[PDB]
């Protein structure tokens, strides 16, 4: 097995490990990334009974800056930019599998473009009547927010009282779990209660308490046009939701003891051309002008090194049954008709 | 959905090239359409349709 | 001595569609606008509509000007297929030739 | 207003205020009295930061102003 | 057709042009100096020189398209054969030890296989006798044979029995029915053997 | 554009590997085509063609002829029939009532 490694354990991967795969425990891979693994990995997690991700050089990179990250300086943006399917989504789970183990606070929202689009139940907000709810879509993210920071809900205690009601309300001091379990329980307080955890969990970080990290898949959402409309049939802004509006201010570099790692997609974007990769396209002037100053760091196609591997780890779980597969002659197809792709490289394969 | 220097460089445009400077609505706009070409029954293709 | 009495009638069509393009004209101008008074525009329909008939553009028909026929007839050569045809293969008509592809 | 502008121009605008506040809040985490807008300006980085804003703003985007732009925020964060 | 007779279909195959001069018999030899002069067509898109070219998963997929949206036939095709392959995953992981040796894994030797067990042997066709029309039981050929299977899976999974369900779930499901000998395009295949050798008393009707 | 991004169906990729793999030479040479008309299937086409009879100067005289006679240095003549005035296709006719 020269595609495997045995360091399983992400703050000491370098640039020696290159190529090779490393193991995601199940207990870890529950946890930790409940939501955020991309939909066509979990297959081959499901398949091959073990999520193997590969050690590559914008996540080592990536990993190099948050060793080195001054707690007291405000948080540095990260942003990982790349052509379609080249692994910028899985780089950052590398990431986050890095500080969920270092006791972190992993803030992750796995797919941001889904907050735009497709919403049924859009409801009208109480707390600011300018602004609408997404209760189903929030009530989705705290149950999993709450898997991976169980341990964190009860030491992290709230600083102001939150009123949901007239009759409910949660007092200073108590536990944040209350606040999940009450955007849970209702689905109708879970925008509002989102809004709260992000509020929270900023203002105490800058405290000391805790390390925090935003990691935010497909952060070009947030800054750009929604499908969804009104009763009367016009068009919604981004910045109306009030699960969008609250998401911004945690991007702002106005506080510190935590890192902000962000990944650009096109897929599953509003009104963007399939070829645009670029963060000014995606994101757009108003993105843009918001992220800046941000660290934008390239994701690239598999290097001829990087491509064997892949091969390596499909031939080694027999996912490649053609008998041509393994010759150097159906190597050379499929690093053309890939052109060493991941995804186009791991779509051909599934049904060789 | 205009600025205000942009709509009054519009409208500034308009006054060099001779077009329309007031605001007026697309009903209002076929008496500039009617005036600027010659109608139907003053055409020689009508009038002199037969030998 | 035109074809017939069909074609004669839009000589006069056409005749007095031409006297009163004008008045026509400075009158719908009016109408089509949401600019003047509804009582001046109201005024202008019952103008334009007192008018004879013979003058109004939508009477005239596109007859040909050899056999007067109503339909069938090219535009550009204010001819009927028919007359068209005979021209046009006996090589009296500069370019028209038989297409093959 | 900036809308209007048909050609990027960074003094006055969101980049400034941006890497200004940025550095700031980095003083304070210092805790330097170095708090002057002229002198932080003045650097050579600055000078940097903003010819890779009026050139992505301006000129057409590539890889390699990307790679420009950020080398020059690497420096002013100390990211290392 | 815009090709002239002398125009002659091209041939794909790789390994048969780096075939020693030495292997080549006098018959061989012979031709491939005539093909030199002849004249030769442009191949198709369709047929490629890959290693993974199969005629018969082609022509499956030629026979689902609807309208020359042949990049949805061909989803449907891979679509089917990775659900094939994980199905087959799922089945190899949760067996014994002693049963993982009798389970195919890889999904084109059991599309072939499935369509080999639906190829009927011989077919019924209605012969004029008589003043009536008598369903004589008549030797089917081999391109029949296997072209009837195809049609018999793609009719059974285009049949609207089952309300909502994706053609790559069912073309699946029916495959590894038909692999073990199993399911409605094998009973089909019955059906017809069953009023075969019922009605064998009129297959002297037929003349050829 | 990389071809993978201007070709997304994998059919036209195919297209531009046969030359290539015909002639077993894949990873060796640069390409830099500039193809315009037609539709999708059609530039690919138009592509192989054009690699295949330039790809002809830097192999032996027998490959070119196995590659001629492989029908990847032939001209495909197949174009559009036009229709006909009478009838509803270039071959298909209205309906014989
Ligand atoms: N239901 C409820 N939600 C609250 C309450 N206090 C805060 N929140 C949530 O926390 C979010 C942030 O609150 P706050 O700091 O006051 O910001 P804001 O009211 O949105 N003002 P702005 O949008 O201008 O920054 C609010 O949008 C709301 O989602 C409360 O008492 N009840
Ligand atoms: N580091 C890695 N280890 C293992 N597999 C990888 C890695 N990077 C990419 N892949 C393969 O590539 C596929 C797609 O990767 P990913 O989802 O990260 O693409 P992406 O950059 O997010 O694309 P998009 O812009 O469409 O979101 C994965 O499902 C996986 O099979
Ligand atoms: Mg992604
Ligand atoms: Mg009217
Ligand atoms: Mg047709």
């Amino acid at each position: 097995a020269i595609s495997r490694t045995n360091e399983n354990d992400p703050a000491k991967h370098g640039d020696q490990h290159e190529g090779q795969h490393y193991n995601i425990s199940p207990q870890d891979l529950e946890t930790v990334f409940p939501h955020g693994l991309p939909p066509r990995f979990v297959m081959q997690v499901k398949t091959f009974s073990e999520a193997c991700l590969m050690v590559r050089k914008p996540a080592l990179e990536l990993l190099h800056y948050l060793k080195n990250t001054s707690f007291a300086y405000p948080a540095i943006r990260y942003l990982l930019y790349g052509e379609k399917g080249t692994g910028k989504t899985l780089s950052l789970c590398h990431v986050i599998h890095f500080c969920a183990k270092q006791d972190w606070l992993i803030l992750h929202i796995p797919d941001a473009h889904l907050w735009v689009k497709n919403c049924r139940d859009l409801l009208q907000s109480s707390y600011n009547k300018q602004r609408f709810d997404q209760p189903l879509e929030a009530s989705t993210w705290l149950k999993n927010f709450k898997t991976t920071n169980e341990r964190f809900l009860n030491q992290i205690k709230v600083q102001e009282k939150y009123v949901w009601n007239k009759r409910e309300s949660t007092e200073k001091g108590s536990p944040l779990g209350e606040v999940v379990e009450q955007g849970i329980t209702r689905v109708r307080n879970a925008t509002d209660a989102v809004g709260i955890v992000l509020k929270e969990l900023k203002r105490q970080s800058s405290l000391g308490m805790f390390h925090l990290l935003v990691a935010v898949d497909g952060i070009n959402a947030l800054w750009g046009r929604t499908t969804l409309k009104r009763e009367d049939k016009s068009p919604i802004a981004p910045e109306e939701l009030a699960l969008v509006h609250n998401l911004r201010k945690m991007m702002k570099n106005d506080w510190h003891g935590g890192a902000i790692v962000s990944a650009l997609s096109q897929t599953g974007s509003l009104f963007k051309p399939r070829k645009a990769y670029l963060p000014q396209e995606l994101l757009g002037k108003e993105g843009f002008d918001a992220l800046d100053p941000f660290i934008p760091i390239l994701v690239s196609n598999y290097n001829p090194k990087e491509f064997e591997s892949c091969i390596q780890y499909y031939l080694e779980n027999n996912w490649l049954q053609h008998e041509k597969a393994p010759t150097e002659e159906g190597k050379k197809e499929l690093l053309f008709l890939s052109n060493a792709n991941p995804s186009l490289l791991e779509r051909h394969c599934a049904y060789l | 959905s205009l600025s205000e220097y942009a709509f009054r460089m519009s409208r500034l445009s308009a006054r060099l090239f001779g077009e329309v400077t007031r605001p007026t609505n697309s009903k209002s706009m076929k008496v500039v359409k009617l005036f600027s070409e010659l109608p139907l029954a003053k055409k020689k293709e009508t009038y002199d349709w037969y030998p | 001595h035109y074809v017939d009495w069909r074609m004669w009638r839009d000589v006069k069509r056409r005749k007095m569609a031409y006297e009163y393009a004008d008045e026509r004209l400075r009158i719908n101008s009016l109408r089509k606008n949401t600019i003047l008074p509804k009582i001046l525009q109201d005024v202008a329909d019952e103008e334009i509509a007192a008018l004879p008939r013979d003058s109004c553009p939508v009477r005239i028909r596109n007859r040909c000007v050899m056999t007067s026929r109503p339909r069938g007839v090219k535009r550009r050569w204010r001819l009927s297929r028919i007359v068209f045809r005979h021209l046009a293969d006996h090589g009296q008509l500069s370019g028209i030739q038989r297409a093959t592809w | 207003t900036e809308a209007d502008m048909e050609e990027y121009i960074w003094e006055n605008s969101s980049s400034e205020r941006n890497i200004l506040e940025t550095l700031l809040q980095m003083k304070a985490a210092e805790k330097n009295m170095e708090i002057n807008k002229e002198e932080l300006l003045g650097t050579k980085e600055i000078e940097e930061y903003k010819k890779s804003v009026v050139s992505l703003k301006n000129e057409e985007e590539n890889e390699n102003s990307i790679s420009q732009y950020k080398e020059s925020v690497k420096r002013l964060l100390n990211v290392t | 057709s815009r090709y002239s007779p002398e125009f002659k279909d091209p041939l794909i195959d790789k390994e048969y042009y780096r075939k020693p001069v030495e292997e080549l018999t006098e018959e061989e030899k012979y031709v491939r100096e005539l093909k030199k002069t002849q004249l030769i067509k442009a191949a198709p898109a369709g047929k490629t020189s890959s290693v993974f070219e199969d005629p018969v998963i082609s022509k499956f997929t030629n026979m689902m398209m609807i309208g020359g949206n042949k990049v949805l036939a061909r989803s449907l095709m891979i679509q089917t054969l990775e659900a094939v392959k994980r199905k087959q995953f799922e089945k190899y992981h949760a067996a014994s030890a002693e049963e993982q040796a009798t389970i195919e894994r890889n999904p084109y030797t059991i599309f072939h296989q499935a369509l080999k067990n639906c190829e009927p042997m011989i077919g019924l066709v209605p012969i004029l006798k008589g003043g009536r029309f008598y369903q004589v039981p008549v030797p089917l050929p081999d391109r029949r044979r296997r072209f009837l299977a195809m049609k018999w899976m793609i009719t059974e999974c285009r049949d609207k029995k089952h309300q909502r369900t994706l053609m790559p779930e069912k073309l699946s499901h029916k495959l590894l029915e038909a692999f073990h000998n199993q399911g409605p395009v094998i009973k089909r295949k019955h059906d017809l053997h069953k009023m075969a050798e019922a009605n064998r008393a009129l297959a002297h009707y037929r003349w050829w | 554009i990389d071809y993978q991004l201007y070709f997304p169906i994998t059919q036209d990729r195919e297209q531009l590997m046969f030359p290539f793999h015909f002639v077993d030479r894949l990873g060796k040479h640069d390409v830099t085509c500039t193809v315009s008309g037609g539709g999708r299937s059609a530039q690919a086409g138009a592509i192989r063609l054009a690699m295949a009879k330039a790809l002809c100067s830097f192999v032996t005289e027998d490959e070119v002829e196995w590659m001629r006679q492989a029908g990847l240095l032939t001209t495909d003549p197949r174009v559009r029939e036009r229709k006909k005035p009478g009838q509803e296709g270039a071959r298909r006719k209205f309906t014989w009532k």
